[PDB]
């Protein structure tokens, strides 16, 4: 039963080389030309490259956005695709997937998340939002690097009309995302927990 | 150079079948009779899957319903049965030319539920952060249905502003969207009144809704 | 890309799609089933496969003579005309009156209205089921075919105005199609349940049926049976006027001296499923149907006359569907009758279609189980299955009785009889042939199964369980008689095969113990009933909500969790965390006090023992957790609440090591200024008689109706302790240098606060009973003025405990190292009457996992649900335990 | 004393029902143990009601084994409308 | 009878308010069916086509001969999915009624 396993993710500052491991376990891998491709966080799939087999070459092709920066290279006795990534932009966070056949991409790996900035760890600064005067209130999470950070309402007790939006990259490189609850026209406590920081703030939201 | 659209976003239902149409800027049919055409599904969460190659063979292990048609130019995907697991975005993406560039903006897919029109809330700056040295407000959709709703911000600001899409609910298939608007502290104590005017095919006018404080 | 490696790539995707629909349609058509379990109850004794194994292989007749309870005039109706028989002996199933009504819910009324069909058919399916490694209970939801050959024997005579004892239920007690609707009414299964009328052949026309919904996914799994019973001794009567039966009763099979064939009743049944299915879920394989055929003859010389060419045309169709070659198989299980019509059509439709191009030295074995046992009738083929499958897993052909000669009817001269036994490069095959006498001949073939560790658990449990205490002794002497018979089985194994692979029952006994010198014997005195040390019996309640106690002081002792830890990793990492919590709020690591490293402080210190405590008693909890029982409720007992608040969820590790730590740190000034007593009365009473000391004294606990713990100076608590030894009540001083729950708090009640601050409280995921208020608390509202209430104000163990057992909780697991309150507990319980059970972890000088497994077993025997697997494994070798010790009770209808 | 007597009336009521002539099966039914474990069909649950009805004096449901499934529940039941 | 299981009118009235039980009847029925392909291929008048099918079992219902809903619809689907077919597709039921 085939099957592609990523590896070689995590967070990565701007402009130093990445490897990027998939093992292939299924198959005879040596036929089969290989490809990456790479998906940014809400567009949509942006191909990277491919290689053919050893067979046919084992010659290599990369988008053109991606001339001689990224290369790729294939572990034949054991199977393994591997993605270089030298001198990563800002703007390389994606999701890269590894991929089998280099014209048709019959099956496709989990998909490795590698998202790079030059932002350092620091922990969530949460803001109030005061209800209007039916009635909405909520929180919004400012400066945080790192993900995932999670909101809960009432220590999780408030779970109806809750929308966790997801988190939006700032062009200072800041994650800030915002909770928010629409309660029917007691006191409305919300808690921000990040892991990465191993903070725990709390908030009321009041008129 | 070859180019291929579709439907932008195609509402379905469980309960009957559709079909995801897209045509291509030149005649796919290679001279070997077959339309260098594939059709990729990616599920939110998952990664991308194959449906069908070359215009109309499935791929095994795919569903019986899904089923490819057409040739020359247009294509369309034929979905006898709709179930929520199909939910997700529908890429046609052509293999006659290469390299392949980029697969498109692909179709999403969503449960199709009645019009809900916004509810609309926009929420004031508070002062700790005013002190803190950063103005920032949030415009607020809530219950609505389909998404594309557009938001902007009178102050007419168009390059401070960033939202956020929730995804499709799973009890209601309800939409959300948050848009907020940021401005340093000089910059925000110019203008004395900010206003978000949304649209949305749901709704009869464009339901403004201002804020005064400056 | 050039077009040439593009298109390579669609040729790929186009040839794997080939092949996968290729290969569906290979295993959608030609699809090998397994029989992964068989159960058969055959005359002559035979109650198991392994019977029916043991007596044919030793080539026993089973024949005798008629049964006498059946209310038959036997005397009377032998005669060797007009209405009379000429055999006066055939097999016979002398306990088919015998059924457990009680065990399948059936009622005795029900029951003696009941066709006995149905009665041994229920049966044999449980135990077919028992054999598989297949709990029945579990079946339930499952999409379970159910394909049974049986027919309408006539047990309460429809024709003749049916008796007044069994009217209501003789439609449903005797339609054949509730003879396999009751099989999954019962189990609960969601397969089809479809019953055949075929006369002679039902049951492998069943067989082929069930394969068939198999191969088509309409079932998961599938039962393959058939049944005969002989209510009235009718079918000697109507087939003694033509001279069928043999005069003796011997089915002479292929015998120059056939002269008739012999009924005979029986019930065998098999438990089958798809093969690629039965390897992915680990079902031990016994055979491997092929393939199979049925057809029809027509065009036969009489309705009830057999065809050669309708026997070689279901032979070659069955060979062709298995895709085998006819020499490919090397035995049959041949119909066999014994007519001397039947026999030599048989044999020569096996000799062409059979032995035609064999090998000159491999001869077709063919044999009968009709020379052993009779003419079956529906339950024929099933049980010829049943013998070629365990001839092919002893590779031994046992021998054809009562032939003297081979017939000389058909000419031999390729296929050989199997007169007496022979042994057995290539997988073993047998085919097996059913024809009937209403023309439906029916075939199959058999092949051998294909080919198919963990370190042992040290002091795994043997459960054992029934429904009521005699089945549950009955139980025990089948499996000590079992184990008896086993070179050295892997008692790991047996543990895993006895949890996974059997109904928990509601009477239930545990055996657990670290030696292999002491089962035995406990499995007798559970035998006979005497008590063990290694035993533990109980009966299981059926609902019951789950309690977690966390004691104060007094659960301690040196050495408690050090074998837990080498053993045990889970509480090796539970306590790993919690040391990584105190570290911080404490000079000293929680490790070496527990392991005794030299240096580390002793249990004395009333500031290191509470976290010790409160450590021990976290990851005891959490192991609890980690083997499946997960509380309903917890409560706990002044610094014990603590850790409660931590299993509740209200309070992080941090929070709660912070508390235990900064509490006793502050309390460490009391030391020396009091202590406790506990005395034995009631509350009322110990509170009239602290009254003279006045506000010296104070009720420190509420254990129970007569426990009750009070705190105070020393002076004041000798003085009431001389009072007590003057007056006679058992009072009692516990070693505390420190009196908790008293005045003497309040000295240190401003750093009592400090030792509480900065937590954060949250809302408790299970449900926290708090001893100070006497019902549930909110989460939220443990605050630093709440733990210094708990460490001053006395505590209501007995009323909280009270309002739990009123909220339907019934189980109370005690999380220390060693019980403390189970008296307490017990005493509350026999107070109000109720049929809670208490247990506790571990012991004094018990913390091993021989211990953890006791208390578990105990749970487990009090009704407690408990997750085996991660107990004893995911998955171990399959052991074949006996199958459910039926007490069976006559059942039969009187005219 | 009135639950215990009206328990025993049931009881007794149930074992002969069950039973097709004719002590095993009288501790057989046991207060916990539910009616449609012990195998009880409409016929058998009719004739339950109307004995039932019969020693009480009262006109009860014909389902008087399955709303009520263990004998204890029926006893309630019983004490309720009496 | 015994099991109050028969209309005292006799009449088997499905799906009235006033049903009140069954009533049996004798009575022979059957049917010469033959796959699609070879009906057309021997040019056979198809009288109609049976297009899917499906059998299961109640399991552990209230009784032994009383019904089970999930079961009942839980063959309906299966019937419909091996047909092909949507439950839009179905213009009418000959109910068991
Ligand atoms: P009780 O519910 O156990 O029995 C009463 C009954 C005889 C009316 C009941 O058994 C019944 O007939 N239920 C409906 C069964 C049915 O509709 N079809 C089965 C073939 S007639």
């Amino acid at each position: 039963e085939v099957q592609l396993v990523q590896s070689g993710g995590g967070l990565v500052q701007p402009g130093r080389s990445l490897r990027l491991s998939c093992t292939a376990s299924g198959f005879t891998f040596g036929d089969y030309a290989m490809s990456w491709v790479r998906q940014a966080p809400g567009k949509g799939l942006e191909w990277v490259g491919f290689i053919r087999s050893k067979a046919y070459g084992g010659t290599t092709e990369y988008a053109a956005s991606v001339k001689g920066r990224f290369t790729i290279s294939r572990d034949d006795s054991k199977s393994i695709a591997y993605l270089q990534m030298n001198s990563l932009k800002t703007e390389d966070t994606a999701v890269y997937y590894c991929t089998r056949g280099g014209t048709l991409f019959d099956y496709w790996g989990q998909g490795t998340l590698v998202t790079v900035s030059s932002a350092s760890t620091k922990g969530p600064s949460v803001f109030p939002l005061a209800p209007s005067s039916t009635a909405a209130l909520g929180c919004l999470v400012k400066d945080y690097f790192p993900e995932p950070v999670t909101v809960s309402w009432n220590s999780g007790a408030l779970t109806s009309g809750v929308h966790t939006f997801p988190a939006v990259l700032q062009s200072s490189g800041l994650y800030s995302l915002s909770s928010v609850v629409t309660v029917p026209s007691q006191t409305y406590i919300c808690n921000v927990n990040h892991k990465p920081s191993n903070t725990k703030v709390d908030k009321k939201v009041e008129p | 150079v070859v180019m291929t659209q579709s439907p932008l976003s195609l509402p379905v239902t469980p309960g009957e079948p559709a079909s995801i149409s897209c045509r291509s800027s030149q005649s796919l049919l290679h001279s070997n009779g077959y339309n260098y055409l594939d059709w990729y599904l990616q599920k939110p969460g998952q990664s991308p899957q194959l449906l069908i190659y070359l215009g109309s063979n499935r791929a095994s292990g795919v569903p019986d319903r899904f089923s490819g048609s057409g040739s020359g130019t247009d294509f369309t995907l034929k979905i006898s049965r709709v179930e929520a697991e199909d939910v997700g975005v529908y890429y046609c993406m052509q293999s006659l030319q290469t390299p392949r560039l980029t697969f498109g903006p692909g179709t999403k897919v969503d449960i199709k539920r009645t019009v809900a029109a916004p509810s609309v809330f926009i929420f004031p700056p508070s002062d700790e952060q005013l002190k803190s040295g950063t103005a920032s407000v949030v415009c607020l959709l809530n219950n609505f249905y389909p998404r594309g709703a557009k938001v902007q911000w009178k102050v007419l600001q168009s390059g401070n502003s960033q939202e956020s899409v929730t995804e499709q609910d799973s009890k209601d298939s309800t939409y959300s969207l948050s848009s907020t608007l940021t401005l340093s502290k000089a910059d925000y104590e110019k203008h004395k009144v900010y206003a978000c005017e949304v649209t949305h095919q749901g709704l009869s006018s464009p339901v403004t809704k201002s804020f005064n404080r400056g | 890309v050039t077009d040439s490696e593009k298109v390579a790539e669609y040729l790929r995707r186009a040839t794997l799609d080939l092949r996968a629909a290729r290969q569906r349609i290979r295993e959608l058509e030609s699809e090998p089933i397994a029989i992964i379990g068989m159960a058969c109850r055959l005359p002559g004794g035979v109650d198991s496969p392994e019977g029916l194994w043991e007596l044919v292989d030793s080539g026993t007749d089973a024949i005798a003579g008629f049964p006498l309870d059946r209310g038959w005039d036997v005397e009377g109706m032998y005669d060797p005309a007009p209405g009379k028989t000429y055999v006066k002996e055939a097999g016979f199933l002398y306990d088919a009156g015998e059924f457990d009504a009680g065990f399948f819910g059936i009622s005795p009324r029900e029951a003696v209205s009941m066709d006995p069909q149905q009665r041994l058919m229920l049966e044999a399916s449980w135990e077919a089921f028992e054999r598989a490694g297949l709990d029945p209970a579990r079946q339930r939801g499952t999409a379970t075919g159910v394909f049974v050959g049986a027919t309408a024997t006539g047990y309460v005579s429809p024709a003749a105005e049916v008796p007044e004892g069994a009217e209501g239920f003789a439609i449903t007690g005797n339609m054949t199609a509730v003879t396999s609707g009751r099989i999954s009414y019962t189990l609960g299964l969601q397969g089809p349940a479809v019953t055949i009328d075929t006369a002679c052949s039902s049951s492998l026309v069943a067989l082929h049926l069930a394969c068939q919904s198999l191969r088509q996914g309409e079932c998961t799994t599938a039962l393959a049976g058939g049944v005969t019973v002989m209510p009235t001794p009718t079918a000697f009567t109507e087939f003694s006027r033509q001279r069928g039966l043999a005069p003796d009763g011997r089915c002479k099979s292929f015998a120059a001296a056939a002269d008739g064939t012999n009924w005979a009743e029986g019930v065998a049944v098999l438990v089958v499923e798809r093969l690629s299915d039965a390897r992915r879920n680990g079902h031990r394989v016994l055979a491997v149907v092929r393939g199979t055929a049925i057809n029809q003859d027509g065009a036969s010389n009489g309705l009830s006359a057999p065809n050669d060419l309708a026997q070689e045309r279901v032979i070659r169709s069955a060979l062709d569907n298995a895709g085998l070659t006819a020499s490919d198989v090397d035995a049959v299980e041949a119909h066999g009758t014994g007519t001397t019509l039947g026999d030599p059509i048989e044999a020569q439709a096996l000799l062409a279609a059979y032995g035609h191009e064999r090998p000159a030295h491999r001869p077709l074995r063919v044999g009968s189980l009709k020379s052993n046992i009779g003419h079956a009738g529906p339950a024929a083929g099933v049980a010829g299955v049943i013998k070629m499958v365990m001839a092919m897993r002893h590779g031994v052909l046992p021998r054809s009785l009562h032939i003297d000669e081979p017939t000389p009817q058909v000419d031999w001269s390729a296929v050989t009889l199997l007169t007496e036994p022979v042994d057995w490069d290539r997988p073993r095959r047998a085919g097996v042939s059913a024809f009937g006498i209403s023309g439906t001949n029916a075939h199959v073939i058999l092949e051998q199964a294909p080919t198919q560790p963990a370190p042992p658990v040290p002091a795994a449990p043997w459960l054992l369980s029934a429904k009521t205490p005699a089945a549950l002794r009955a139980q025990a002497r089948r499996l000590h008689t079992h184990l008896a018979r086993h070179p050295h089985p892997d008692p790991t194994d047996i543990a895993h095969a006895l949890a996974t692979t059997r109904t928990p029952h509601e009477h239930r006994a545990a055996l657990v113990t670290d030696d292999h010198g002491t089962r035995g014997p406990a499995l007798a005195a559970l035998a006979e009933g005497a008590p063990d040390a290694c035993l533990i019996s109980g009966t299981a309640l059926s609902k019951g909500r789950t309690v977690f106690v966390f004691p104060g002081q007094g659960s301690q002792w040196t050495g408690m969790g050090r074998e837990l830890l080498h053993t045990s990793p889970e509480f090796a990492a539970y306590i790993a965390e919690c040391e990584t919590a105190l570290n911080d709020f404490v000079d000293w690591s929680l490790t070496d006090v527990l392991r005794g490293t030299e240096g580390a402080p002793g249990y004395d210190r009333v500031d290191v023992v509470q976290p010790a405590l409160f450590a021990v008693m976290v990851s005891l909890a959490r192991l609890w957790q980690h083997h499946g029982i997960h509380p309903d409720a917890v409560i706990g007992h002044s610094q014990g609440e603590i850790a409660a608040a931590h299993i509740a969820g209200a309070l992080s590790l941090q929070d709660a090591a912070r508390i235990v730590a900064l509490r006793s740190q502050a309390l460490l000034p009391l030391a020396g200024l009091g202590g406790m007593t506990s005395l034995a009365l009631p509350h009322d009473q110990a509170l009239q008689l602290i009254q003279p000391w006045g506000q010296d004294l104070s009720i420190a606990s509420v254990n129970g109706p007569h426990s009750t713990v009070v705190s105070g100076t020393t002076h004041a608590l000798d003085e009431l302790h001389t009072t007590c030894d003057t007056q006679g009540v058992r009072a009692r001083r516990i070693p505390v240098d420190y009196a908790s729950h008293s005045a003497q708090v309040e000295s240190i009640r401003d750093t009592v606060l400090q030792a509480a601050t900065g937590i954060n409280p949250q809302p408790t995921t299970i449900p926290l009973y708090s001893t100070v208020t006497g019902q549930p608390i909110d989460g939220t509202q443990l605050d630093a003025d709440y733990w210094y209430t708990n460490l001053r104000h006395t505590v209501r163990f007995e009323e909280t405990t009270r309002a739990l057992l009123g909220s339907g909780h019934r189980h109370f697991i005690e999380t220390t190292a060693h019980p403390v309150l189970a008296l307490a507990l017990e005493e509350t319980i026999e107070a109000t009457g109720s049929d809670a059970r208490v247990t506790g972890t571990l012991r004094r000088d018990h913390g091993d996992l021989t211990q953890l497994h006791t208390a578990l077993a105990t749970a487990w025997t009090h009704g407690i649900d408990v997750d085996w697997t991660a107990v004893l494994g995911d998955r171990r070798t399959p052991f074949e335990l006996p199958t459910y010790a039926f007490q069976r009770q006559r059942y039969w209808l009187e005219p | 004393e009135r639950d215990r007597a009206l328990l025993e009336v049931v009881r007794g009521n149930a074992a002969s029902v069950m039973s097709h002539g004719a002590t095993a099966t009288l501790e057989a039914v046991e207060p916990t143990r539910a009616f449609r474990d012990l195998g009880f069909d409409s016929l058998m649950a009719v004739e339950l009601r109307n004995r039932i009805g019969a020693a009480t004096g009262l006109r009860l449901a014909p389902t008087l084994v399955f709303d009520h499934p263990t004998p204890e529940a029926v006893v309630r039941h019983l004490r309720a409308e009496l």
